[PDB]
């Protein structure tokens, strides 16, 4: 039991660090300065979710 | 992708199929913890990392190449 609980703890700490970073980043998003490139709509690489399967 | 290989008039069949998929997600969510339907839809539409998605890009393509040069308006019936 304890081994996997410890693994969960590690994962939770990593996710907490990431969430703190993301929150401080999101608080300073600028909409008026936001610029979107019409020309680069498809040459951009699409986001893909994880597909791990045991 | 099935929308992308059809004319502009198939948008209705598209949103019908999307509603079926949303109902399926709602049913399966009663037991499984899936990604939100919005997240899944945006991932499938390439609308996460980019401003516009595939559906709007194909809408514009269809407009330009098939709608403006091939259709006739009727004022009374609209």
């Amino acid at each position: 039991l304890f081994n996997e609980a410890h693994s969960f703890s590690f994962r939770v700490n990593s996710l907490q660090e990431r969430v703190d970073r993301l929150s401080v980043s999101v608080t300073q998003l600028d909409p008026k300065e936001e610029e979107l490139s019409l020309q680069d709509i498809t040459m951009r690489k699409a986001f893909r979710s994880s597909t791990i399967q045991d | 992708g099935r929308f992308e290989s059809e004319d502009l008039t198939s948008i209705v069949e598209l949103d019908g199929l999307l509603e079926i998929n949303r109902m399926t997600h709602k049913l399966l969510s009663r037991y499984l913890t899936l990604d939100g339907f919005d997240a899944m839809f945006r991932e499938a539409n390439h609308n996460v990392s980019a401003p516009y998605g595939r559906i709007t890009l194909h809408v514009f393509w269809e407009l330009n190449y098939d709608f403006l040069p091939n259709y006739c308006y009727n004022g009374s019936t609209n």
